[PDB]
RNA sequence: UGUACAACGGGGUAUUGUAAGCAGUAGAGUAGCCUUGUUGUUACGAUCUGCUGAGAUUAAGCCUUUGUUGUCUGAUUUGU
RNA sequence: GAAUGUUACCGCAAUAGUAAUUGAACUUAGUACGAGAGGAACAGUUCAUUCGGAUAAUUGGUUUUUGCGGCUGUCUGAUCAGGCAUUGCCGCGAAGCUACCAUCCGCUGGAUUAUGGCUGAACGCCUCUAAGUCAGAAUCCAUGCUAGAACGCGGUGAUUUC
RNA sequence: GCAGUCAAGCGUUCAUAGCGACAUUGCUUUUUGAUUCUUCGAUGUCGGCUCUUCCUAUCAUACCGAAGCAGAAUUCGGUAA
RNA sequence: GUGAACAGCCUCUAGUUGAUAGAAUAAUGUAGAUAAGGGAAGUCGGCAAAAUAGAUCCGUAACUUCGGGAUAAGGAUUGGC
RNA sequence: GAAACUGCGAAUGGCUCAUUAAAUCAGUUAUCGUUUAUUUGAUAGUUCCUUUACUACAUGGUAUAACUGUGGUAAUUCUAGA
């Protein structure tokens, strides 16, 4: 049970629900309703329609906190150091110095 | 969650967004049968036990909802919850 | 449906009465098909026999390459555009009518379809799936 | 009350839509407990 | 679906197969290198934040990131580019792809190791597989011990030692 | 005379697709006053943008409501 | 809808009407039969035709929701906001109605016909028949379903005082 | 127009599986005739559309008996509207 | 005013607001509309209905009495500022 | 000295004669109208910075194949995460 979304308005279509629409080129369209299904048949273009998903991305709607900061992050710093030479003195070579 | 399932499982009732159109809520227990039944809403119905046992394979297969909608029926439904709703929104001129 | 269709087709909407004409979406010469009948279909006074998706018919070529007009053929509809409605409950519409000539074992004329197909014809017609590009 | 749709897998060995999911149309009765007041008890006659 | 599970620390890996729908759905709707909280997916891995990485669906196409969408899209891909590699200079091809955002589609789900857990994984942090090679290059090497411009490098390059049945080299 | 009923008002549901008002370094441009410009200034200009998925409508056979206001004996008739 | 005391609720069922129809595929089975070419059916399954009764989750249609938006002409000085153009025109359009254009549902017992039989005389033999009797059909009767006799009926509640 | 009876013939042989001459007995009233009883102080012609109902001399579907029925197909017949 | 316009549509002056009324919005109608997919399969017959339309520019067949056929057919375009 | 990187080559060769009629092609010109790997000859003291408390020149930076390992697909000179 997939949940589509709407390729003109960017709405989630639950099943059973709107019509899908199969163009010449195989390239399938699914609409949620007869709103988008007719502004669709009229050549209209999403991004000048105002209450669009597409239309408010490009617009840049609403988004606010998506753009506010976060934390995702690690801190590790652990020793391998390498395959066939002994890693007991891999340590004891290094001390540093400076 | 009356209107949930082991495959949905959030919390939600069978009432759709708005109620039922023409009716009401149903806070009561309820019975959900397969297809349409004589009578319109708010009539009263009368269910009754079959007349023979049906061995029809038709009947006998034992079904279990994956998901019920619960969208607005009044209008052209888009979301389940008002959870859901205020998700997929935004935030509007009023709200908190 | 009838002779070589392997399976059973549940019911789709039909959208394709006699005397319409749908695209040809084969390589055989025909430019187009006429529907004359719908082979399988019932009887009703005035009830127009009309086809569907994967339904066999009998048709002729109205344009075309000339050896293929003045006569009658079998063919199979593999687009609608009269939305029908599957049991997955999604209602669905091509862009075109359009069928490719087939013989009475179902088997095409034809090398290729041009254009998508309906799965429901596709399972139905296996000389289809064959020729089939991108299918539904 | 009303009706709506359900989502469910199919159980029917043989059908083409075996194991896939069908959308359905339901509808649903309120059906608050009734309570018993009372008894009625019938008995036979050649007149019914 | 099988997860494929990293740990970039140890250099550890291995696999694992989860059935049932409710463990799995925390991944679906998620996009690549969006973290996870493990309890979830299962009761060893609480603790664990995993990193989405890729994968694979079944009949096998390799996810892309960035281009959103959960299904699969045909790109031009040119070189420096994930899910191909060219056979020619300047040759591009024009090959199918799966989306970023995770599905019920997806054969495999690689995973990545953020940060531990509150209990021990069986291949992962259990073992720990050290790295093949080491610095080669002179500066590097000085960056690997701390030896500034003076300690002479010669003697802190690595030294791998093999065998010739009796004969046992550096 | 109360889990009462009604009229408004509120909340949900829904429909359309961004209201008026104001602001702007948006605007093909254009006039006018001189202190003729090292953004000179004052404006006017389809349209655009922001406040604004805003505004408007939403039971007349949608849902709901602790608020508001009001209503709660007029008429006839019936007996083995 | 008057009248069989009044009014109310719950019921019975005489009589009458009655409903379902046909096909294909899978499988049986490349099987039975046949020299071969060819080539079934019963049980099981998945669909379908024609018909019927509903129903509106969804999809589609319908639009005076004259709900929202857009447009022409003009009229209110402009503005806002509006009027008129026999519902001015256009796009979307809730609700309702509605479509094999949409979805859901369409019961199982008995008695018989033809016909095949049992037992069995007439007619020491023989016979499904004469006496008696078994099995039997898209038929028939019931079950089921729709009315409910306004002159068929039952159970039950409450039954007025100025 | 439909249906019998005799059974000479037909059907490789074989009157009656399926047919049937010469004859002959009938049924039917969607044929056409014959008649002129009713209607000429008026019963609105053909066909189609629409819809109902009835008949059976059954085309299909149910169950059967025959076959010159191996099967498949078909033909004849019965109960059947 | 719009427009080619004494057209249609709106308006000033003037003149009307006369046409039984009230409440409903069943069937069937009369007048006005729309309909998915198909597109004359309807029917005696495309009957009815739909489609077309103004202007500017491009383009334009047979045939002809050379005058035509011709808006042939077929196309593009059109607001505001 | 595999693999892989880096470089160079794959625009030469070979085949065919479909298109092509002032095009091609031929002979003859022009580049004072241009691009040119390679070959061959030449060709470079200048690189910083308010210019004493100096700038790694004894030489500055990572990020990748092959590889190691975990994988996906019926399938390819497919490739993913680590
Ligand atoms: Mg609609
Ligand atoms: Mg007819
Ligand atoms: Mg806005
Ligand atoms: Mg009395
Ligand atoms: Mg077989
Ligand atoms: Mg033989
Ligand atoms: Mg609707
Ligand atoms: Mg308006
Ligand atoms: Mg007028
Ligand atoms: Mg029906
Ligand atoms: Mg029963
Ligand atoms: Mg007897
Ligand atoms: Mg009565
Ligand atoms: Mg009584
Ligand atoms: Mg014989
Ligand atoms: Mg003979
Ligand atoms: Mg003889
Ligand atoms: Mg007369
Ligand atoms: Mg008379
Ligand atoms: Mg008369
Ligand atoms: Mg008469
Ligand atoms: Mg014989
Ligand atoms: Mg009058
Ligand atoms: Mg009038
Ligand atoms: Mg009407
Ligand atoms: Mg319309
Ligand atoms: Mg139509
Ligand atoms: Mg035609
Ligand atoms: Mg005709
Ligand atoms: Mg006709
Ligand atoms: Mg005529
Ligand atoms: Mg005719
Ligand atoms: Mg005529
Ligand atoms: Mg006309
Ligand atoms: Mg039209
Ligand atoms: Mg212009
Ligand atoms: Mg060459
Ligand atoms: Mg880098």
């Amino acid at each position: 049970m997939k949940v589509e979304i709407d390729s003109f308005s960017g709405a989630k279509i639950y099943p059973g629900r709107g019509t899908l629409f199969v163009r010449g080129d195989s390239k399938i369209f699914r609409f949620q309703n007869s709103k988008s299904a007719s502004l669709f048949k009229q050549r209209k273009n999403p991004r000048r329609i105002a209450w669009t998903v597409l239309f408010r991305k490009h617009h840049k709607k609403g988004i606010t906190e998506e753009v506010a900061k976060k934390r995702s992050r690690k801190t590790v710093k652990a020793q391998r150091p390498i395959t066939g030479a002994s890693l007991d003195l891999i340590k004891e070579r290094r001390s540093l110095k400076p | 969650a009356n209107g949930a399932t082991s495959f949905d499982r959030t919390k939600k009732t069978i009432t759709p967004m708005g109620g039922f159109v023409h009716y009401g809520e149903i806070k009561n227990d309820f019975i959900m049968v397969k297809g349409c039944i004589p009578g319109n809403r708010k009539r009263i119905v009368t269910l009754r036990k079959s007349l023979y046992t049906n061995t029809s394979r038709k009947a006998l297969e034992e079904v279990s909802l994956k998901w019920i909608d619960t969208a607005s029926k009044f209008g052209k439904g888009r979301f389940q919850t008002p959870a859901e709703k205020h998700a997929f929104m935004g935030t509007l001129k009023k709200d908190l | 449906s009838g002779n070589g269709a392997q399976g059973t087709k549940f019911r789709i909407s039909l959208g394709l009465p006699v005397g319409a004409i749908m695209n040809c979406a084969d390589n055989s010469g025909a430019r187009n098909l006429y529907i004359i009948a719908v082979k399988g279909s019932g009887s009703r006074l005035n009830r127009l026999p009309a086809a569907s998706l994967g339904d066999m018919v009998m048709a002729t070529v109205k344009k075309g390459k000339p050896e293929l007009r003045k006569k009658v053929m079998p063919a199979i509809v593999v687009r609608q555009a009269k939305s029908w409605r599957r049991r997955d409950g999604v209602f669905l519409y091509f862009e075109d009518n359009a069928g490719v000539i087939a013989n009475p074992k179902g088997e095409m004329k034809g090398s290729a379809i041009t254009g998508p197909v309906g799965k429901e014809c596709a399972d139905l017609w296996p000389r289809v799936a064959s020729n089939s590009g991108v299918v539904v | 009350a009303g009706m709506t749709t359900i989502v469910r897998d199919l159980d029917r060995p043989g059908s083409k839509f075996h194991k896939r999911e069908v959308v359905e149309a339901v509808t649903v009765v309120d059906t608050p407990p009734v309570v018993v007041v009372g008894v009625v008890g019938y008995v036979e006659t050649p007149r019914g | 679906m099988k997860l494929n599970i990293s740990y970039p620390v140890n250099g550890s890996q291995k696999t694992f197969e989860i059935d049932d729908e409710h463990r799995i759905r925390v991944f679906f709707d998620k996009r690549i290198g969006q973290e996870v909280d493990g309890e979830a997916v299962g009761d060893e891995f609480k603790g664990y934040v995993f990193k989405i990485s890729g994968g694979n669906d079944k009949q096998g196409f390799p996810m892309k990131q960035g281009v959103l969408l959960p299904t699969r899209i045909k790109l031009l891909l040119t070189k420096n580019v994930s899910c191909y590699r060219p056979r020619r200079d300047g040759e591009r091809k024009r090959k199918s792809v799966r989306g970023a955002i995770v599905g019920p589609d997806l054969a495999v789900l690689a995973l990545v190791i953020v940060k531990k857990g509150e209990q021990e994984l069986e291949g992962l942090t259990d073992t720990t597989v050290p790295k093949r090679l080491g610095p080669k290059r002179a500066n590097n090497i000085r960056k690997f011990f701390g030896l500034s411009k003076e300690d002479d490098v010669r003697d802190f390059v690595i030294r791998r030692e093999v065998t010739k049945g009796e004969k046992t080299y550096t």
